[PDB]
Order: C-alpha cells, then sequence, then structure tokens
C-alpha cells in the first residue's frame, strides 16, 4: 500500500477556489497572520486638554502567509515556483477562503513576497495578500423587508428588489431615505444592484431610475426596518466580519 | 422546513469549499438544496439517479453511506436532499458529495460525481451520553427500553385479563353467566339512564328539552384555586344519557348510576342549572323554558 | 459525462495547466479533453493511434497503464480520453502522458509522446480491489497447456493409427483409387483456389474486385536480358482462379497451390501489384481502389 | 466462512467495540461470536435462549441456534434480514424464556453497531498493471491456439468417422465417386477449345450449354418439350491466352465434338444433334474455332 496523498493543513489557503498545496507538490501553508486581529486608522485634532477624534478610517488589510516549498531536484523546484507565481500574480481581485475559517470569504490579491534563499532545496518563507475590502463575507442571504439577524458590523447590501403598490417609491428606515419620483406604479419590480447599476423590470435604467436626493450608500444594522404598505422589498446581503 | 443552499461543481477544483453544518436531532427538517454546475453551466443528469454519498469517520467500507435522492430536477441540475436518520447518526466532521449513476441490469454503465463538500454534524442533547442510574446512556437507548416496557406491558395486561376471563367462563357451565351479568351491570350503571333522578321546575306549560353534561375541574371549581387543576377550563365532558318524563311545570330527568352527584345546586339567570360537589360538576341545559327550582327526586 | 478541458504540449512542460481532479469510483464518466500542441501550434497525429500512458509509482512499481484512446480528432489535434479503472487506481497524485504510435503487424514505425502532466484522484466511498499483475504467468501457463496438448496429442494420434493399422493396409489393393486421387489432386492444385493465400491492403472502405493473371518472360524478366526470351512480350497468360475474402481495408486472395510464388513484391503507384520470381510473374489487378501493401498470408 | 469475535456488555454502552464489516451478497456464511458480560464478567444465561433483534430503519427477531449457556458465548449466523441495509446497522441480543407459550424478556445486552458493505466489484479483479500490447499479443496467440486446434480436431474427427465407425472399404470408395463426379462437371479441366480472334488483348469468353434450342430439336421445329430451349447452364471456364488465341478450358462433362458454326459477330457454336455449346466473346470478333489437340 502506497498512495501519494496531497496534505491539506489546518490553516490552508484556497486562492481562487483552488488549494495551493494541492496545486504544487511539496507546498504547505504553515501559518496565516493578520486575520485574527484588526487595527484602525484615526484622525485626531488635539487641543489644550485631551484631543477629539475627527474621523475613523478602516485601512485595507494584508494577510501575511508563511509557506514551505520543498523538492529534491533543483530544476523541478524552480518549475514549481514558476507555477506558484503564475497562479498568485493576478490582475483582478480573487476570493480567498481558509480551512479553519470556512464560512467567510475574503477578497484580495497577491502583493509582496518575502526574500527567498537560493540553496537547501527546502525553502520556508512568506508572502502578503492585500485585501482591498478588510471584511470577510459569509453566505449570501435573501430577507424580506427587514433585517433582524445579529449583524456585528453595518453591512452594505448586494441587491434590493422593490415591488411597488402605490404611486411613488419612498423607502425609509429612519436614517436613510431612498426616493424615486414618477416611478412605475401598479406592481412593477425595481432592482437596485449595489455592486453595479439599477434595473427597471427587465431593462437597464441606470440614468433615470432614482431621484436627485436618493441614497445608494445605505447600510444595514442589526435592527434595520424598511417594511411598508407601499412596497414589497426583498433585501440581499452578506454578513460582514473583520 | 430548514434549507441549506449549495452550488456544487464537477470541474472546479474545490475539494473542501462548501460547508453544511447540521444538528443530530433533525428528523425530516434540514434539507440540502444543491445546484449542479459543469464548466460554468448547469449540468443535466437526465437518466442518472442522484445519490447522497457520505464519507463518515471510522464507519467506512464499500458502501460507507449512499442514499437515493427523491426530490430532483434533472433538466435544470437542481436537487433537494432531506437529511435522514442515517445521515445524522455520524456526529463529527464528515465529508460528502453527490453521485449520479445509470445501471443496466445490476451492473453500472456511467457514474459522474460532484466535488467534495464538508458535512459536519453537531452533537445534540439526544446524541450526548449522560449518566443515569450509575450507568452511561444515550437518549435513543433509554427511549427504546421505556417504550418496550409500555408496549410489552400493555400486551401482558391484555393477556392477563384475557387468560383470567377464560378461567371462570370457559372452565364452568354456569360460570359464563357470572361474568356476563357483572359486565352487563356496569354498562347499565353508566350508559342506561336509570339509577339517578333529578327534578327541574319551570315556567313553561309544555315539555322543555333538557340536555345533561358531566365534567370535572371546571372553571373556578379546582381544589387549590383558579388554574390549579391538570386541565385548565374543564377536563373531559361526558354527554349524560337521559330519560325524560314530564308533569305540569316539572321535568323528571333520569340519569345513570355513575352520574349520581349530591352537591350544591346553583341556578343561573336563564335555562341553566348546575350541581357542584367540589371538582365534579353536573350541568343542566333547558331550551324554550326558564328553570325556577332544581332538586334531587324524593317522594 | 464530465469533461476536463486541458492543453498538453510535446515541446513544453505541462505545469501551467489547472488542477485535474477526478473521483475514484467513476467508471466511464470522467473524460479528459486534451488539445495537443507542438511548438505552440496544434499537432496532427494523422495515422497514429493515441495511447494513454500512466506511469507506475516508483516505490512499488505497480500501476502502469497502456490504454488505447477511442475518441480523438487527429486533424485538429484533440482527444477525449475517459478515465478507466486502471487510471483511477491510486487515490492521490498520478503521473501520466499520451503517446501516439503507428503500428504495422507487431513492430512500431513511428511514435511521439506529450510531456508528463499530473492529476489527482479523489477518495470515493468505494475502494476497488486490484489483483497483482501476472502477464508473464498467464503467457507461460498458456504456452505450457498448448505444449501439453502437443505431447498428449502426439501419443493419442500414434496409438490411433497403430490400432487401425491393419484396416489401413487393406483399404486399397495395389493402388487403383490412389492413382485416380493423385490425378484429381493434379486438377485441384491448378484449378481450385484453396492453397496459396495473398493479402492486399487497400485505401477503399468497400470490397474491390481483384483479377489475377500468371505469365512468364514479360519485359525485363528474361534471364539473358531484354528480348532474349522465346516469345517477345510474354508467354502464355493464365487466368488465375480466385476465392475472394474481405476485411476492413484488406483483401484475402486465395489461389491454387500451383500458383504459389514467393518472390519480389513490386507495387506500381495505382491499382496494380506484381510478384516477380526470375521469369515468372503473378499480376494483381484491382478495380476502384489503390493498393497500399501486398504480402503472403501468415497466421 | 468468516468469523467475528467480540465482547458485549449489559452495563457499559457498546461503542468502543471492534469494527465489524459484513459483505452483502457473500457466498460464505458470516458468523459473529460474542461473549456476554454483566459488570465486566461473563453471565450464565442457563434456561434462556438468545435473540438477535434488529432495530427499524424508519424490527426483526431471530432465534440463535448455536449458544453456550454455561460460558456465555453465542454464535449467530448472518441472515438475509441482517444483511438488508447497506451501512451502519444497530442491533442487540435479548435473552428470553417461554412461559405460557410466549417468550418473555429477562435481561438484554446493550445496542451495538455493525457495518454491512456492498459486494460491488466482481471476483475476476482488474490487474494492477495494464498493457494493451500484451493482451493484444495474448488474444492473437490464443486465437492461433484455438483456431489451430479446432482444425486438427476436425481432421481427427473426420478420420475416425469413416475409419473406425461403419466400414472403411465401402465409405472411402463412396466418397471418391461423388468427388470425381463433381470435379468432372464443376471444375474446368477436361474439354479444351481454341478461339482465334482479331484483338491483340485478352477478350472475355462466356460459355453456355443448352439442349433442344431453336432449330436443333430431333423431330423438327417446336417438337421438343420446352420451346426455344431447355435449361441454360453457365459453363465454368479456365481461360488461357496467346497472341490472337484464347484457350477455353471447360469440364469433362461439357465435352462436345460436333459442327462448328461461326456467326457474323462475337459468337460461335458447337452443335451435336440437340446439345449446343455456345461461345460468347466480348470486345472482339471470333475468326476461327477448333478443339485443342494434345
Amino acid at each position: 500500500h502506497y498512495r501519494n496523498l496531497p496534505f491539506i493543513p489546518t490553516s490552508a489557503m484556497s486562492y481562487d477556489g483552488a488549494w495551493l498545496e494541492e496545486l504544487i507538490e511539496g507546498y504547505q501553508t504553515l501559518a496565516v497572520e493578520g486575520r485574527e486581529m484588526y487595527s484602525l486608522s484615526f484622525e485626531t485634532q488635539d487641543m489644550q486638554v485631551g484631543g477629539v477624534i475627527t474621523n475613523v478610517k478602516y485601512p485595507p488589510r494584508e494577510l501575511t502567509i508563511k509557506y514551505k516549498l520543498e523538492d529534491r531536484d533543483p530544476r523541478v523546484l524552480q518549475e514549481k515556483f514558476d507555477t506558484l507565481k503564475a497562479f498568485l500574480i493576478r490582475q483582478e481581485d480573487v476570493p480567498i477562503i481558509f480551512n479553519d475559517d470556512l464560512e467567510y470569504t475574503f477578497y484580495g490579491r497577491f502583493k509582496t513576497a518575502d526574500n527567498v534563499a537560493g540553496d537547501t532545496n527546502s525553502i520556508i518563507s512568506s508572502f502578503t495578500v492585500l485585501c482591498s475590502d478588510p471584511f470577510k463575507h459569509g453566505k449570501i442571504q435573501s430577507v424580506k423587508n427587514k433585517v433582524i439577524e445579529v449583524l456585528p458590523y453595518p453591512v452594505k447590501p448586494d441587491k434590493l428588489s422593490f415591488k411597488l403598490l402605490t404611486e411613488g417609491l419612498l423607502a425609509t428606515d429612519g436614517n436613510y431615505r431612498l426616493k424615486s419620483s414618477q416611478a412605475k406604479k401598479g406592481d412593477f419590480l425595481e432592482f437596485d444592484f449595489q455592486t453595479g447599476d439599477t434595473f427597471l423590470n427587465g431593462k437597464v435604467n441606470n440614468n433615470l431610475l432614482d431621484l436627485d436626493s436618493d441614497f445608494k450608500n445605505i447600510r444595514l444594522t442589526t435592527g434595520t426596518d424598511f417594511s411598508s404598505s407601499n412596497y414589497e422589498l426583498t433585501i440581499q446581503y452578506r454578513k460582514a466580519v473583520l | 422546513m430548514t434549507e441549506h443552499f449549495i452550488t456544487l461543481s464537477t470541474t472546479e477544483p474545490n475539494n473542501n469549499i462548501g460547508i453544511v453544518k447540521l444538528r443530530h436531532a433533525d428528523v425530516n427538517s434540514q434539507a440540502i438544496v444543491a445546484q449542479i454546475v459543469e464548466n460554468g453551466q448547469p449540468k443535466n443528469f437526465e437518466g442518472l439517479q442522484p445519490f447522497f454519498c457520505l464519507m463518515a469517520q471510522e464507519a467506512t467500507g464499500q458502501g460507507v453511506s449512499e442514499e437515493s435522492v427523491v426530490s430532483f430536477d434533472a433538466k435544470n441540475g437542481t436537487l433537494k436532499y432531506v437529511a435522514s436518520d442515517n445521515a445524522l447518526q455520524f456526529v463529527g466532521r464528515n465529508e460528502a458529495y453527490f453521485s449520479f449513476r445509470k445501471q443496466e441490469g445490476g451492473r453500472w454503465i456511467e457514474q459522474f460525481s460532484t466535488r467534495t463538500f464538508h458535512y459536519i454534524v453537531e452533537k445534540s442533547i439526544y446524541s450526548q451520553p449522560f449518566k443515569d442510574s450509575n450507568y452511561w446512556w444515550t437518549f435513543k437507548e433509554l427511549y427504546r427500553i421505556f417504550n418496550k416496557y409500555i408496549e410489552d406491558g400493555k400486551k401482558s395486561w391484555e393477556q392477563f385479563v384475557e387468560a383470567n376471563r377464560e378461567i371462570l367462563e370457559s372452565i364452568d357451565p354456569g360460570g359464563v353467566l357470572l361474568a356476563k351479568v357483572i359486565d352487563i351491570e356496569k354498562i347499565v350503571n353508566e350508559k342506561v339512564p336509570a339509577g339517578f333522578k333529578f327534578v327541574l321546575e319551570h315556567d313553561s306549560e309544555y315539555q322543555p328539552e333538557v340536555k345533561v353534561t358531566s365534567y370535572k375541574n371546571a372553571i373556578g371549581t379546582e381544589t387549590d384555586g383558579f388554574d390549579s387543576g391538570p386541565v385548565f377550563g374543564g377536563g373531559t365532558i361526558y354527554n349524560v344519557p337521559v330519560s325524560l318524563s314530564y308533569d305540569r311545570q316539572k321535568v323528571y330527568v333520569e340519569m345513570p348510576k355513575s352520574y349520581t352527584l349530591a352537591g350544591d345546586i346553583i341556578l343561573i339567570d336563564d335555562g341553566t342549572l348546575l350541581v357542584i360537589k367540589e371538582t365534579q360538576v353536573l350541568c343542566f341545559k333547558m331550551s324554550d323554558a326558564k328553570i325556577t327550582k332544581g332538586y334531587v327526586f324524593v317522594a
């Protein structure tokens, strides 16, 4: 009995849906740092006594990943890296999931690789993956009218499916007001795709759909309610965690 | 019922991406809704029977775990699998996938399967072993033993009465008579209206219809005050069989021996009267007339 | 069935391909669609049969697989290999390649192979048991049993003849029937087509008509050079009786024993072939098809 | 016969017990040997009969025949009801005593799990190594053997059929006579005719034999049984060629020495009373016709 089984470690990284340790023989993810703890950026205008916070920013975090690549033949080892680089070096952002944190999904890209030795034939180093959005996103959820789920952070939605009943559209939760004058009255669907543009029934209507004083920067809290007798709204969001 | 949505591929090298976590106690509720995709487009498994394959830890063989999926649409590549008792039996971190096979005469022809997804089962109050009567038990073990005691106990009692009735009735020429007379007596003391008689005086010159009902632990008749009884608002209501006899402005209500109750007579504003003795209440409802007086027959 | 689209190069390493992941128990479903490339351009393996070649594990030296690929397009350089039981034998990482060869009889004419690619086999609920290889033992046992038939067959025959020796001696007095049978044999060896068998390979998919003629002293076949023979142009032309048998792109031409001629096989670039042994020529004329190869039948 | 030796307890839950795998469609009678334990020590079930009880898959009772009441060891053979569901099956052993014609439970062992696996892969297993070339060499070599021996077996059977079975003297002579008859009529060897022609090449000659043809009947015109000629037989020919000469070899039964009539085209006849032998030649004209003399 002999089987050359690919080993997947406890904190293995899944870059673009594929495991690198499965892709490259000899590769192994040792440690992943930066995801467990997050730091904040602060703007402060100090005075005579103390100092008040002007603005709180959320910097884009990079995850440093420690790996081990080994092969007996130096020629093959070089070829193994050539594939590792080709897979990592990406022009657009990529979905990253961890073997210990399978629920959430990060969205980053390969940034900088740490110095690599030119001997031994058993190399151990690291590389950072810059995540433009510092939040990890879980499963996509479709909820009608109001969000009652325990949300740890305010979430920007993904899609807002409105279905009118009255003449005009005036979506409100108390803080945000979404308004659309001269809307399609008499039961007509209006898609508000947060990660793109707006739709009217089937056709794309990005220019006219929303009014001048409408909102597209809306954020969902643990107790956000939009339920009204004027429209039947279906929220589509993903739980965001840092 | 609770649904778990997945978009499973057959080309994309996922291996572990996709986690479905369920609880041990989940008979017919948690169902898996899966979308089958090949090269970015939905896969049509028409003619191939879908199967839920589970790779359970320390419970492996040739047929580790395989269950035929009943709810499925092969035209669009969608299926729905409700987690069975076998699926929820294996508590822990398991791996699962969906198979699709076509077989001629027992033997296989074609079999394609999706990528592996994690299938973890969380321990419940029913799966977790607990200490009872100096021994360690699981719910499933005790629940089976207790229901056996009830099942075998009912059967042994049914046989106890049956065997004993054959003793005095089948072994005696005149003993048959003995049991039948005792049996027929209680029927007459419960179902035939003869043993108890109550008089109801009214205002009507005619024959008013009377309906009698018996119930215990009624509203405000319970021993330890309001809502202290086992069944709130009254227990079991029995429609009392009656034999009616009438005189001028008098109704003689004849009832069985079992409904004999000597308590306090309470007259309500209309054609309704009650006889209350602690928790036991006997209700008298009269139509087309007003009750003026009520008392047990004595002449 | 599941399709795995990959591009394989003969001149470049196959490292940049995606993860080829297949399930252990999948029978004939997991198909690999491979595009063959040579120096960047697609390779035309026209006239060459593709072969899936799986290399055995260095540790045990087991798991070699030389499999003939059924579906393939030689013109564009694409092949669709469906993974077989021997391909999905080992759960884990596997080293394989595709080889293309052109075969004749038994010997190889030309062969080229793609560079090694790697694929992973996923664990299934089923685990196929594999018998240890005994290709040498099966050939030895066969050879032994066949030689046992020769040894036992010789004895059984020798005893049969000797037991019936007396009636065999008294079968024909003098040789009246024997002298007749030799005169019939004389005819059957010249007029019946049963002895000499010649194979003609053709390009046609159908059954081409073959006409055979025999003649001596044709132009350039005479012993003492050009125009040295008794009859200039050739002697008597004999129409050879034929019993035609057909297979795909093969014509089995049966001819009488007297026309047996083992000489030089000369193929003119059309529907004509010659067998020349000194002055004697055996001509093979074929209609509506071109002769590719000609040889005497051997089994 | 496969056996599984395990130890069961009535106090402690049976879960840490060894893994017991049982084949579904197994030929061999699978058996389980269990040692009954009460508080970690054997229990004597003297007077009590063990019962294999299978739990419902969302219930079957089977009496155990082989058991030792003194030592607490019982042997249960796996039945078709036991090997019903493929996967982890739950069962237990119940000890009963008959009182009043009905079995009553005294004590029972705690439930244990046993796995039932499918017998999917057949006995002729696939070889670890696969070689197309070797099995192709095998089928070819086995083809030579099988096809070789059957031709010899046909030879040896045909020899004993006439030689040892009936009477050699008769059958051997009987076979020769029909063979020489067939060769005399079907094989083209006996009669040889020469046709001289105008062509430089090899013209195709077709020979036909027919009796009672037009104007060749015995009693004049339309006197024969079939008007216009009888049955037309296609004469098998062996063609031979020289410069402006065709040597037509025909069977010895078709021999005919009669009047040679040459028509004004590619046709010649040989007429002897009613029997006519026709010579039809393509793409050439017959100039002379005569029997070959040797």
